[PDB]
């Protein structure tokens, strides 16, 4: 699939707008949250599972973020 | 109608009814004593009379362009054309001075209106339920030669077979199979395709079987069925670096393509002018009380036969020959049997063409005969006396192993169909009748917990359940975790 | 874009193969290991913040996994 | 070739000065006792352009064929495998006595089907010395509103220049009249990265795209002037095996999930020659051989008249244009901004040098720019009982003028990565060790974090801002922090 | 089809016996009221060989074109790999201003050249219903020398069946005239495993190969009848690149390497069908139809001579061949073996059961065998002035020759693995149980030691015998030890 | 076919001798020789490792067959 492999933000120094920049902020985060929308079940599962095998409150957060991004990417 | 070459068929022992759920592409045989062993699949089902849910624009073209633009400071643009229904609209802002047209420095707001007009679109319909439409074959094995076995034009001919259609409005049926009596069906077509999870999504020649939600959530101008005017339009345009005067819009080329790999994973239709589809499932149980034996005072063939067509194992531990009879007798039965040695010639094995006989008075007759034998060396033998002819047979698996087999089959079919698998030859009983209730409620527990889930996504959380539950304490929690992490892998390797 | 809004694996019980099954192991990784192959230095600094962030061998490997997975699939 | 309203402009003030010309920017200089110069490149224009490969979104099948076989005889082959424009897949399908082989089991089938491309996407290369970028240079002297954009006009006062900078012409000096000589020298070698970029065309659409990027992009893809493809299954579906034909199907255009790729390539022109807007061009401008006019005319006595009253324009300078009734030759302009119309002492700085009726006829327009202080002022034109004192305020004040700079720094700094530190540069050696110093930060950091998006940077930065906070070490936190600010500046920048 | 000076013999000893035809071997049966038979598997065929793969070990390079692109003007692509009978390789090659480029570095070529396979090793399978087995069964009658090994006597006497078992046939009986009924059941699908076997045919010469092996080799192939090759570039080498022209030359014949990497492989020979003469067949012969000859004659009343003195047959039996002087029609033979000539109990048993001169013409020949006990005893002919005696010594002990026994079986259990537990069965629990043990840890064994070389195998015996001595714990030592010996058995097997 | 692909021992049982059955000892040992005479050196070093690589007396032999095998193997 081509239009999932994006060509990003251009190395050319550019005071105006690149090809599709008015979906600049919802390209990146779309599919993420429509899925979350979809699928409230395992937001509710990763806030669960990342008090598990976290070692306080600090680290806690990052593995719920971190698996709350992981799975609506690759699906 | 009849699954001999077929690569995957379950098989079925016997006690008047039973419960089965005919799947997509494969096929059930029923073997019962003192029963005629019968075959039924589910050939395909249809759907008639769709009405549309929505089209999707994936090719726009923009017709004409507009721009009207304020000087700084005198507010906002408003091109007249937001007041047209198929014109697209967007406010952007560009420099204006004295060089451009206007007394005053600074960013001065435009408005852009170009024409929208959709080229082809994707349309989404979807099924009533009173209007699925299954197509059934039944097939008693009688009497036949290899080219009559799957005929149907023959095995009709000879009472031995039937396709008929299954209906919300009819979900049972009776077929006449001649001197075997009357076999019987009543089916769950309700409970067949959900139909009401599920879009039927045309793109130009090519139809789909789609998921409802994510029909919906395609990001694509869509519109009402009858309507002729687009929402989410700005998707397919692009309005490019402003301009004083005249600001340019494109339309984005088509995305038929992309749509295409969207579309990866839904199982395609054949739409012509009625939906006709391979897949699914359809729970059906069979009555055979009104099915018996033909020919019981047949008596056996005297003359010699003869291997018209070798032994050919047929990939679920079961082989198909072919006998070619000398006799000129009439109908008969063939002294056919699986020993284990040649010496003590005890039958060992069960046979499922069902008591086979050699259908003719003619000549010269060829009949198929279709047996089990067991693991190991077994010997087909046929005749006795100087008239016994005999082929020796080797089947290579054990028993452990084709238990093994047998429970990832039955693993994956609970996979495939989840509650309704618990019907899969069911005779009722508590067991079957609380596994159904109990794996109900772990399949919501677990299908709002990890349902629209891919198999990498799934596979890694397993994984991850894995090293917690070995890591877990109290016991208690450790297994609940070891169970989801085992089954998260069992599917995420299940299909690759 | 509707590229990456693929429609999943189909609830429908099948045994032929859907409609790109081809890709079935390919799309979802194709973009994450063309990253990974691209942007060699990533994987060093995702390798010192999970050995950083984790208590233990199992944490840190987590974290490090996690943080080579959702890198390459938002960028 | 002269920047009255654009809204990036920038201000600059031993002999020489080294400068940026970005995109769609301008430069003004003022140096002690110089006239004032504009200085800004227009347009870059790619000459000779060399093809490189070929992408395929568009294909078709024609003609579509199948040979089946038993589970005796192993592998199928289909006898047009032997022909060029035909794709070919291995598929295996159910086998026994029904379809007439002799044992059941999985048989071996071979499709071919024709593959023809209808739209392919070419991809071509740019070459360093077929570069041309397009520079214009004015100097401030007498023009009206009008005649201040206008070349045809600038060329005949000796005011202005248009010249083209390339390799083979690294440095230019223009004629400027009674002003001298102005010269630039330009380096167009490390101007645009010709070997990082492709010029794609869609249709009639172009592109600037990275060469990593498009190399990588997953089409079906021919050489210059081949007409062999590669990797055609791309866009084809091989179907549901049947044992005696398989449907094979050509997938839709990718047009639109190739502009769905595009998204952040920077659009160009292309009409055989690509013209771009967007890059940069580090120069040296010499005003050694620049000077003033030497003369002065003598104070312009008639009554004065606005005849474009004082405007803003948004650069904290204030333009207007004079009317002058009478006709007395060239004359010296009275005009300036006092405090107050008792102390009329000039206080702002002057962007027209020295403003001068150039044309000895009635009604004639000059334009006038200058650089009034925050606060109150009054802009003064002519003495006497002909005076006309227009009241301005200037909003601002010098603390945010401080800051908004130092946005702007840090915006040249992440735009513009080393050359940043050539913008109004004189040697200095802060400069010198700055740069150095930022070569060996913007290797590492891009190493690393070159590839991510604006999403992934936020995370990474907020990430990196909680764990320097949390690390103990005291120098691993400092770098830490510090990389993390980056992150986040260079997520939200763009945003 | 008969047994006598054969060098590879067995013997055996309430109605069947279930024994294993050796390719190279033969099987006596010396039952108690039975005449002796003599089994043997000749060889075994097959008629229907169905090709899989063709190796190509010859190639031939014709037509080389070499296409050249500038260093940095993309990469040459040659118009033939449009063509599918080239191969075709890219390199880079030094270019200048001195090549033609206008650019100094690496350009680069596209080479082809048209391929052509000569000569090829093609593979072909065996489908096990047209496997069938010679085998070749005889009574030990009356026989002279010369007709004891012709066959269009045997079967003239109703004495020997050379019959034909396959898949369909696994089963026979043999009408041997007086003698009875011999029956044979076999098991045609256990003894040639035609899944784990290919005939390769190179050039003249035919192999039994593995399959394994036969899809491991490294060498340009085909599907059966396709002639589209695939791993052409095995068989061609591309010279050092020259940017106008190279040289692509093919490597000379793989027939030696091929030979040499047949190296273990079983010949054959397949002139119009493959007949095979190793192998082994597993068959119950059963003989409650088979009677010792109806006979109504008494002894030979006239004189006996050796035409032919004792011989020692290499497996412990003798072998003479007596003179009949008189014509008295049929009549029994009067020979024996004894301890002694003053007591004539007779204590060697005869394996010439009963035997007797058959025609009524003098100067008739008798091969008569025996096996004598070890030592010395006496052979007799006859009683008082007719008496003929002939000392014969039996070198060996009972003792010694229960080592060589069991040596042999543990060569059988080697070489047959499973079936070696049915070579002279009768039911039985320790036999069944002992076969079913020696399925496990026949395959638990061979998983782990299955792919081995001898030498391997020695020095991995060595090892474990190390490791197992050393080892602590007596359970895990005795595995251990069990390993070592076995494979260093199978080792000094070969030798 | 490349000649290190030896077909090696048959699993059918034979008595006759198969293919080049002349040279089982030699093919299989005689690339070991006309190596270990051509570098005498490689043998001592390979000893001097094995004394110092084994902790036991009965490691070291181990160690030293074990190099002297596996370096010629390998050219
Ligand atoms: C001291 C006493 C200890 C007792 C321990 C008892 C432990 C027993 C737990 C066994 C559970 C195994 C169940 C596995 C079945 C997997 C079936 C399957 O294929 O998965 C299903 C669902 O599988 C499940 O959810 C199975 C149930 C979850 C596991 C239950 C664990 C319960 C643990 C009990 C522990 C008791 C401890 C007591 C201590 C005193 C797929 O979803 P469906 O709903 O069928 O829909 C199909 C469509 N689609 C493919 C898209 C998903
Ligand atoms: C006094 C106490 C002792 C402790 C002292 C600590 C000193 C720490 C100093 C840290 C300096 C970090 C400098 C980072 C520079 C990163 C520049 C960079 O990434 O370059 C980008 C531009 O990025 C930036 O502009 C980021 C600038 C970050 C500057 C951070 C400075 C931090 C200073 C810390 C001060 C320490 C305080 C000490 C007191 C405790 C240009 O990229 P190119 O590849 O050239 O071009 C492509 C352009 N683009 C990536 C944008 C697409
Ligand atoms: C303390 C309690 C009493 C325990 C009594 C144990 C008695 C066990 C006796 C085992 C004797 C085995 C002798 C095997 C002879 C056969 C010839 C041979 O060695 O060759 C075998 C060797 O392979 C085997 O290992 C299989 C032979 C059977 C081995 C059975 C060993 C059983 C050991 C039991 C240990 C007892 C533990 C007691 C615990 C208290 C080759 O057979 P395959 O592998 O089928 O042939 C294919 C390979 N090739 C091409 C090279 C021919
Ligand atoms: C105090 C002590 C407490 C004791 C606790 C006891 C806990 C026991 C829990 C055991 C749960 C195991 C469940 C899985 C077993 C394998 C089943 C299987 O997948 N295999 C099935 C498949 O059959 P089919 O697919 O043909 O039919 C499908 C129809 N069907 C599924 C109804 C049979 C069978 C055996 O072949
Ligand atoms: C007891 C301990 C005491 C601790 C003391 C702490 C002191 C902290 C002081 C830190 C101040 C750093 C300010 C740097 C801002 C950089 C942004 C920038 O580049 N901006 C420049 C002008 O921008 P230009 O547009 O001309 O860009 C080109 C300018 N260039 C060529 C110089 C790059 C100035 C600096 O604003
Ligand atoms: C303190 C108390 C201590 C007491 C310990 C005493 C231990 C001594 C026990 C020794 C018994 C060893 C016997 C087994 C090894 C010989 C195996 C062998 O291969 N030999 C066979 C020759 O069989 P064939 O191949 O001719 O026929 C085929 C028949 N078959 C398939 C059954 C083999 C026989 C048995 O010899
Ligand atoms: C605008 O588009 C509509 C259809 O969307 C079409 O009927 C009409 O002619 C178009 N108008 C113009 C001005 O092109
Ligand atoms: C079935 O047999 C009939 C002859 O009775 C023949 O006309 C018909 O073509 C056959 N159909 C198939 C599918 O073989
Ligand atoms: C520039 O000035 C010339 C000379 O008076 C005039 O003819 C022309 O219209 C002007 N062109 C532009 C660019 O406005
Ligand atoms: C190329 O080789 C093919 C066979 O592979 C042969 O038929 C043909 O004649 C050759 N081409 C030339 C050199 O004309
Ligand atoms: C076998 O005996 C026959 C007698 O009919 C004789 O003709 C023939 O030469 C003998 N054959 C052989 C092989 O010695």
């Amino acid at each position: 699939s081509i239009a999932v492999q994006t060509h990003g933000e251009s190395m050319l120094a550019n005071k105006k707008d690149a090809w599709l920049d008015s979906t600049k902020a919802s390209r990146y985060l779309m599919k993420t949250e429509n899925w979350i929308i979809r699928n409230p079940g395992y937001a509710f599962v990763a806030v669960l599972l990342g008090w598990m095998l976290g070692s306080n409150n600090g680290q806690r957060v990052v593995f719920v973020v971190l698996l709350l991004l992981v799975a609506p990417a690759y699906s | 109608f009849n699954c001999l070459g077929m690569s995957n068929r379950d098989f079925l022992e016997g006690a008047t009814w039973v419960d089965v759920v005919l799947e997509g592409d494969s096929c059930i045989t029923i073997m019962a004593k003192d029963k005629p062993t019968i075959d039924i699949k589910m050939m395909e089902t249809e759907a008639t009379n769709l009405a549309e849910v929505r089209s999707y624009c994936y090719l726009a073209t923009v017709s004409d362009v507009s721009t009207v633009s304020n000087c700084p400071t005198t507010g906002e643009a408003h091109n007249p054309k937001r007041a047209e229904d198929t014109y697209v609209c967007k406010s952007g802002v560009t420099d204006r001075g004295w060089g451009n047209g206007c007394g005053l420095f600074g960013k001065g707001s435009i408005d852009t209106c170009a024409n929208f007009t959709c080229s082809l679109k994707a349309v989404g319909r979807m099924i009533q339920p009173e209007n699925v439409k299954y197509e059934v074959g039944i097939f008693i094995h009688g009497s036949t030669s290899s080219d009559t076995h799957g005929n149907y034009s023959s095995q009709l001919g000879a009472s031995q077979a039937g396709r008929f259609t299954i209906t919300p409005n009819s979900p049972a049926i009776t077929v006449k199979m001649g001197d075997y009596g009357e076999i019987s069906v009543e089916c769950e077509p309700r409970n067949g395709l959900n139909t009401e999870a599920y879009y039927i999504m045309s793109v130009g020649t090519k139809h789909f079987l789609v998921h409802r939600e994510w029909f919906n959530d395609l990001a694509l101008p869509w519109t009402s069925p009858a309507s002729s005017n687009w929402r989410n339009r700005e998707i397919l345009l692009e309005f490019e670096e402003p301009h004083a005067t005249k600001q340019s819009v494109v339309a984005l080329g088509s995305q038929e393509g992309a749509l295409h790999q969207a579309l990866a994973g839904a199982v395609p239709v054949s739409f012509s002018s009625s939906v006709k589809l391979t897949s699914g499932h359809l729970k059906c149980r069979v009555k055979m009380e009104k099915l018996t034996l033909k020919g019981t005072t047949y008596g056996m063939c005297t003359e010699k036969f003869s291997f018209a067509k070798n032994p050919a194992d047929t990939g679920h531990s079961t082989v198909v020959l072919e006998l070619q009879y000398t006799g000129s007798d009439g109908p008969c039965k063939i002294p056919i049997s699986i020993v284990a040695s040649l010496s003590d010639l005890t039958p060992i094995g069960r046979m499922v063409t069902a008591n086979p006989y050699v259908a003719s008075s003619e000549a010269n007759a060829k009949v198929l005969v279709e047996m089990e034998p067991p693991f190991g060396d077994s010997y087909i033998v046929v005749g006795r006396g100087d008239k016994q002819i005999n082929h020796h047979w080797h089947k290579a698996g054990s028993s452990i192993g084709k238990a093994f087999i047998t429970t990832i089959k039955g693993a994956q079919r609970l996979a495939a169909l989840g509650d309704p698998a618990w019907d899969f030859g069911s005779v009722g009983g508590i067991f079957n009748s609380v596994g159904k209730a109990v794996h109900q409620v772990f399949g919501g527990a677990f299908r709002t917990l990890f349902g629209g889930m891919s198999w990498i996504t799934q596979g890694l959380m397993g994984a991850l359940l894995l090293w917690m539950g070995v890591n877990a304490r109290d016991r208690s929690i450790a297994l609940v975790m070891l169970a989801t992490g085992g089954v998260l892998l069992f599917l995420a390797t299940s299909v690759h």
